């Protein structure tokens, strides 16, 4: 059979305008195309041959945790059938809740009110322009910290007590396998998790 | 492999499927087979309306779920053609040009308010 | 609006109110729970309920409807 | 709250919260960047296969 | 509070002197009532005269609406395509299938149990076995769109098959 | 007449507290979560940097009224003021300025530009003008007396928010009664009659055009006194 690499990528580039281009207003589609500039490079063949591993001797124990949860957080990528429902949320990010949406809507809303302000009462200046970007990056900077909080402090825990059982169930020499590139996706869609009863 | 069949792809008999009590929406449906296990997982795990609707991975019963919600997906497409008619919405050159769907595409009209 | 007088010698409902109403109501609620048990027993006689879940009509049982033989 | 569908349809579907799970950093080296890019090549073939699918997936009951 | 005031007055319910002789030819057309008699019909309209004049009125004004409504259709069928909507295309022995096997059974043509030699046709209410009228162009059309829902389906299969096999064919004539 | 003291377990003017959430009272005590109380005891505003902040920001203490009897500047080297407008112009020239931003803007940032039109075409028509749009065609924002020409100069708003001063002859002026011109502009007189007065609107006869001032415009005794007003 052909490369199943090449022939997802001409197939994705045929229908990517029909699969992820949508409808959108006229700066909407000015900032995707900025984007796709800015997107990373999709390389349908990925040379990891070239890649020289270390032996898990060398990581230490949080190390190899960490490695087993990268691990883990490759196989749901690959294999959806793995982890149950309770270990595929603790591999992954809570959702947001209504402290980060309202935060969300509280920095729209006050940089809303501040332009109804300055267009209003024509009140356009230089200090006015950089006081609002400021806030601007401010509001991102701290809506970035609130997922980082509740990201680090939920799941970093979880996370670490999740490998550790798979640890002792799984071992240590399996997940630094799953960690070295040489691993194949297709057999990683077909291993079977052990703690899945099905 | 079929979005329809069950994890176990069995298929259950007229008998068992009226023991299960399955809506007569569902039988009408043909994603009976994992809705039966859904189903049989619910009813020997109670929750509460406010529980169900509340709960986003359906607690326990969550591969059943999983299975049932992939055939219904399907079938809510298959019956709407909402692929297609997404797909022509999406680009009405390109769907044109592709000849995905002649009976579609001949009476394809996006309309001047939703972007002419 | 306010009460007026009405006619002693006419039987008439508007307003009466009877002081030993508790009485008459433990009265006329206790034989009509009675009655009422009675009534449901009579109609819970001849019943009819869809089969449980997981049970299903195995067609050779006579439970199962019948057709008329020529 | 739990269906902002309603403010998807007349307000159109605005910018969500910066939701992302930032658990790749466990390692370090080349091979972080080579599971990154498998993982977006991953996600851009889940889609394709997922368009393929809901493409063939409707002759598989007759 | 504050006044005793007196028992309610018998001019609440006021006595009618009929002044005009109820003749027998308006015989139940005024409810009769010893306070108060009313006539047996009420019009609350009374600005509008007759029945044609209120009636043309009121066609007169309902054109105002009627515009209305029309620039609303006009308004959404200017912005909108049509929808793909139909009865369970997967679904084609039920409320579709039965209708054409009956059609097909007419057991209503057949003799009788005893020999008789009565059919279904000997009643006033009596089988006909090729109407094609009613409630059938409606079934007829339902199985149109869903055939054409099926088909529009099928052909999208198709297209995606030769789709990826025409990529196949590309990447694999390259090289 | 209240005989709450008579009664113990009557119901306090203290217990009715939560009422004032809905109910105006005047002020009897602030709350500890009380603006004001949180502006008077938190040190944070007592610094200097606070207080020059708020001499220093919004508005300014130049723009406020400070007589009953004010002058605006003059258009011309001979004109006499008569009429000007206060607030009511200064709000139609901010939602005039609206469509300045909200019209770019939304060209910018609506997928359905299309939409948008099909859907304030009718509420312009049906909707807007008659309520804002003409309202502020016919609005009168500042009118003085050109003795040299013996004309009015009237200085009005325009469709984008801008400003523009015509001079109409002194002779083309007639009184339009409300009556007269009750019928044909009904819904515009229903909607958006209600800030200017119908009881007095001038008309120049020259195109027709209707002069309207508002019910709360400031006008000049002087310019009104004049040989040419009158
Ligand atoms: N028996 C009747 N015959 C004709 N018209 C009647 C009769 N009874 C009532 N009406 C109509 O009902 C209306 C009410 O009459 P009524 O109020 O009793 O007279 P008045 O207004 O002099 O007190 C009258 O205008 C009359 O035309």
């Amino acid at each position: 059979n052909v490369d199943q690499h090449e022939l997802k990528a001409e197939m994705i580039k045929e229908l990517s305008h029909y699969y992820d281009h949508h409808d959108l207003s006229l700066f909407g589609k000015v900032q995707h195309f900025v984007e796709h500039l800015l997107e990373e490079k999709h390389h349908a063949k990925i040379n990891t041959s070239n890649f020289d591993q270390k032996k898990l001797e060398n990581f230490s124990e949080s190390k190899q945790i960490s490695r087993t949860v990268f691990a883990l957080k490759k196989i749901k990528t690959f294999n959806h059938d793995f982890f149950t429902s309770e270990e595929e949320m603790i591999l992954e990010p809570l959702p947001l809740g209504i402290l980060t949406y309202g935060l969300k809507y509280a920095f729209a809303g006050v940089d809303a009110a501040l332009l109804t302000y300055f267009w209003r009462n024509w009140n356009f200046n230089v200090r006015t322009i950089g006081l609002l970007g400021g806030l601007v990056g401010i509001q991102m900077a701290t809506l970035h910290i609130p997922n980082l909080v509740n990201e680090v402090v939920i799941q970093t825990p979880r996370r670490r007590a999740l490998a550790k059982k798979y640890i002792s169930a799984y071992g240590p020499q399996f997940f630094h396998d799953i960690v070295n590139p040489k691993y194949d996706i297709e057999h990683l869609r077909h291993l079977q998790n052990k703690l899945n009863p099905y | 492999g079929a979005w329809n069949e069950n994890q176990q792809h069995y298929k259950y008999s007229k008998e068992e499927i009226e023991a299960y009590q399955v809506p007569m929406r569902i039988k009408a449906g043909p994603c009976v087979d994992t809705y039966i296990p859904l189903k049989k997982c619910f009813q020997e795990n109670p929750t509460s309306f406010a529980a169900k609707m509340l709960d986003g991975r359906k607690g326990k019963c969550a591969k059943e779920f999983k299975y049932y919600n992939t055939c219904l997906n399907h079938w809510q497409t298959y019956e709407n053609n909402s692929h297609v008619t997404n797909a022509y919405w999406a680009d009405t050159s390109k769907a044109n040009a592709d000849g995905i769907s002649n009976t579609y595409g001949g009476s394809f009209r996006k309309g001047l308010a939703w972007l002419n | 609006f306010q009460k007026y007088p009405i006619p002693r010698y006419l039987h008439v409902g508007q307003w009466i109110v009877n002081k030993n109403w508790k009485w008459n109501t433990f009265h006329m609620f206790f034989p009509t729970a009675i009655l009422c048990f009675m009534v449901w027993r009579n109609s819970m006689i001849s019943t009819a309920k869809p089969p449980n879940y997981g049970e299903y009509v195995d067609p050779q049982s006579p439970v199962a409807p019948k057709a008329i033989k020529y | 709250y739990l269906e902002p569908s309603y403010f998807h349809e007349t307000f159109g579907h605005m910018s969500q919260p910066p939701k992302y799970d930032l658990i790749d950093s466990n390692i370090n080296g080349v091979e972080k960047k080579l599971n990154k890019q498998i993982l977006h090549r991953e996600h851009n073939e889940h889609k394709l296969d997922g368009f393929v699918s809901m493409f063939k997936g409707s002759d598989v009951a007759k | 509070h504050g006044w005793d005031r007196p028992d309610v007055p018998l001019s609440f319910n006021p006595l009618y002197v009929h002044k005009r002789e109820l003749s027998i030819f308006d015989t139940n057309m005024w409810m009769y009532d010893q306070v108060y008699p009313e006539y047996v019909i009420s019009y609350n309209e009374i600005h509008l005269v007759d029945q044609w004049k209120g009636l043309k009125e009121s066609f007169s004004q309902s054109a105002y609406w009627w515009a209305m409504m029309a620039m609303v259709f006009g308004f959404y069928f200017i912005n909108t395509t049509p929808r793909q909507l139909g009865i369970d295309t997967n679904d084609l022995k039920g409320f579709l299938g039965e209708y054409y096997g009956q059609y097909k059974k007419r057991s209503g043509i057949r003799s009788n149990f005893l020999g008789l030699d009565v059919t279904g046709e000997n009643s006033i209410i009596q089988p006909n076995y090729d109407r094609k009228n009613g409630i059938r162009d409606v079934i007829d059309s339902l199985n149109a769109d869903a055939g054409k829902r099926k088909l529009i389906n099928l052909e999208a299969k198709n297209f995606i098959e030769r789709v990826e096999k025409e990529c196949e064919q590309r990447i694999l004539k390259k090289g | 007449g209240d005989i709450r003291h008579k009664f113990s377990n009557e119901i306090t003017d203290d217990d009715y507290d939560y009422q004032r959430a809905m109910h105006v009272k005047p002020p009897k005590e602030e709350s500890l979560f009380q603006l004001t109380n949180i502006l008077s005891s938190v040190p944070v505003f007592k610094t200097r940097f606070f207080l020059d902040f708020i001499a220093r920001n919004l508005d300014t203490n130049s723009a406020v009224s400070t007589s009953d009897f004010v002058a605006p500047p003059r258009v011309h080297e001979n004109s006499f003021f008569v009429y000007h407008s206060r607030e009511l112009g200064n709000v139609i020239r901010k939602y005039r300025s609206l469509e300045s931003i909200v019209l770019p803007g939304a060209l910018l940032t609506f997928t359905y530009p299309l939409f948008a039109a099909f859907v304030a075409i009718p509420s312009y028509y049906f909707m807007f003008n008659a309520k804002i749009y003409e309202m502020s065609r016919r609005f009168v924002v500042r009118m003085d007396v050109l003795p040299h020409l013996e004309m009015i100069s009237v200085q009005r708003i325009g469709a984008f928010g801008i400003l523009y001063t015509k001079l109409h002859r002194i002779q083309d002026l007639e009184y339009v009664p409300f009556d007269q011109v009750k019928e044909q502009e009904n819904y515009l007189w229903a909607i958006g009659g209600h800030g200017v007065d119908n009881q007095l609107i001038f008309k120049d006869r020259s195109t027709g055009e209707f002069f309207y001032f508002e019910r709360q415009g400031v006008w000049d005794a002087k310019g009104l006194n004049h040989p040419l007003l009158n």
